[PDB]
RNA sequence: GAAAUACCACCCUGGCGCGGCUGGGGGCCUAACCCUCGGAUGGGGGGACAGCGCUUGGCGGGCAGUUUGACUGGGGCGGUCGCCUCCUAAAAGGUAACGGAGGCGCCCAAAGGUCCCCUCAGGCGGGACGGAAAUCCGCCGGAGAGCGCAAGGGUAGAAGGGGGCCUGACUGCGAGGCCUGCAAGCCGAGCAGGGGCGAAAGCCGGGCCUAGUGAACCGGUGGUCCCGUGUGGAAGGGCCA
RNA sequence: AGUGAGGGCGCGAGCGAUAACGUCCGCGUCCGAGCGCGGGAACAACCGAGACCGCCAGCUAAGGCCCCCAAGUCUGGGCUA
RNA sequence: UGAAAAGCUAACCGAGCCCGGAGAUAGCUGGUUCUCCCCGAAAUGACUUUAGGGUCAGCCUCAGGCGCUGACUGGGGCCU
RNA sequence: CGGAGGCGUAGGGAAACCGAGUCCGAACAGGGCGCAAAGUCCGCGGCCGUGGACCCGAAACCGGGCGAGCUAGCCCUGGCC
RNA sequence: CCCGUGGUUCGUGGAGCCAUGGGGGAAUCUGGGCGGACCACCGCCUAAGGCUAAGUACUCCGGGUGACCGAUAGCGCACC
RNA sequence: GCGGGGGGAACCUGGGGAACUGAAACAUCUCAGUACCCAGAGGAGAGGAAAGAGAAAUCGACUCCCUGAGUAGCGGCGAG
């Protein structure tokens, strides 16, 4: 009965402050290819899409 | 494969920085210089296979 | 659409180090004994 | 001579001695096993084989269960499906079309830094080996030659041609904006550590710029030295590169 | 929450034969989805016009007034026959 | 089975008929019900084994708050 | 009446943990905040996720049975030409 | 204990314990599996036999109650 | 001189054990150990005194309910 977050999701990052919010690592590019190199490398911080993150939410809600 | 292939530095075995670069003219020759977070900045030197 | 950075393996059986955010103000604002207090008399506290 | 010689050391190339390990194969049986005898529980033929149990590798439609893309002035066959550039976007920007055109899925170890110098093709006139066109002299020139690579923008007040010295084609990072609904991709002063080009006023976090690109999973390696399912460690594993 | 395909007309480029109630995109209107009234014979999108409901009331669009059918077989000046 | 075409196999088995999974599945069609009141959609974007489907963007409605901020107009820069 | 609980009551982090602070980090630069601005429960209701979830609608796949007085075959056994 | 497999929240994995199909092939309480793949620890339990009550299931059959039905709904079936 | 066998709507134990549909394809996966064939003990069987739990120098048969998190986690880590 209970439905419980697409756990996948809670799991692969998926990241929520209960303020209202979520995040993911930066994620943008990184570590996965790269033959690139430095400065690029830059991104590796949090981020956040807004919109969206809401299917994400309720799918969620419950724990993560 | 071709006469691009990818290489990175390392650095007098205190750290390893990266970044691909070749193969063409000069091959082997591979010294370089760099900088690793090893103390400040430091020679590094390059190389790694 | 993203690699993660958290892995929780294989198991069920983690230690401790109990992280119950508890408050000096609900305390000593209205609900309390300024010495003894302990996680024992915490009950009404809404620390718990 | 590349070596020095006795007699004592270890170590090999190569063949034979003997010994522990174990790989290859050739002979009637025999008692399990099979067929068995032909009129009987005893005889007969085969017999360590293959029958057969399990694990092994491999043939393998005979069988099973799926799949064998979308666009497109029908379907299919034909085209074609990612990115850069120009036109049509009709003047902001920005848009199809089986509309026109045409390139890229490299690299450049130094076209990556900075300091110092220089400065086109082509026209003309005069000249050794020339000899429509090198090399040098003499004038002339919104710069149309030039910049790996296509176009377009730019642009020799050089990004372009030459010399010196050097790695920032740095890590930590960035405020604040381009565009975009998603994710993208993209622009960047300035603070820190840390260097390099000038003495320095400062430039350098790759190139003259707009294409050389790919989530997520999965797994590798160089860390790290965070976690370990009683504790010490460890298989294993979390974040970095 | 619903459409995620639509068509027509005018102008501006494609294309197509500068052909089609063709198909491509854009500025506008449109028509659906209201676009139910006038209307042009009658005609989803061409000019007029937005209908909450009445009137055995009057002024008007477009576009009309010999008749079939409301409205001058007006006047004035021509030109075709 | 089958002197085999894919034949016949309780009157139409190119894989029988009854019951069962089951009310399979159904981006496809049908059908989708009292009165009245307000507003008023789009029939496009973006990638998609999607392309008569869908997630997000564009337009709508009911509720909070901002509350003169809007289309359009006047004027004067700086863009074609 | 039953007080195992689940939601609040700081959170920040992959964690070690720290703690209203915080991870990056050697970085005084950003992002999760701090900001309570209390929720928590019962109901009624717009609303998804699982369950056939507006309703009846198919080709068919699978299990267990049902039949050679169906039909073709083959066996046994009389007859007729 | 080797591989070949079942369980289990485990789909092949660092993957444990019980469980068995193959081959190996033993210990009597200093015994032996179990906590941590595994190794050094402590701890745990005592295996490879046996018996059954009691608390949740089920509905043929009986009783009773129903913001459960009225003869096309109700079991299809209210009566050869 | 005994026993069984033969039944029985559902519940029940073990025996053996499947496509759909989902994963908008679908081959791991999925429905699921579900449907169904079976054998069998009952009035209920099932399980039922620990080579258990779990790590506190702790508990203590087995079964069923509420909770334990839908977390701990299993995985074309995707539907689930």
């Amino acid at each position: 009965m209970p439905k419980m977050k697409t756990h996948k999701g809670a799991k692969k990052r998926v990241k929520i402050t209960a303020s209202g919010k979520v995040v993911a690592m930066k994620t943008g590019k990184r570590h996965l290819n790269w033959q690139k190199s430095g400065k690029e490398i830059r991104q590796k911080g949090r981020k956040f899409v807004l919109a969206k993150p809401e299917a994400e939410r309720i799918k969620l809600l419950l724990p993560y | 494969r071709i006469k691009l292939l990818l290489e990175c530095t390392e650095c007098k075995r205190r750290n390893y920085a990266t970044e691909k670069n070749k193969r063409n003219t000069p091959n082997k020759l591979e010294l370089r210089k760099y900088c690793p977070w090893c103390r400040k900045h430091t020679v590094h030197r390059e190389v790694k296979i | 659409r993203s690699t993660t950075l958290m892995r929780l393996p294989k198991r069920g059986m983690q230690g401790q180090v109990p992280g119950e955010i508890k408050r000096p103000r609900y305390q000593g604002v209205n609900l309390k004994d300024l010495a003894r207090f302990e996680g024992e008399v915490t009950p009404e506290l809404l620390v718990r």
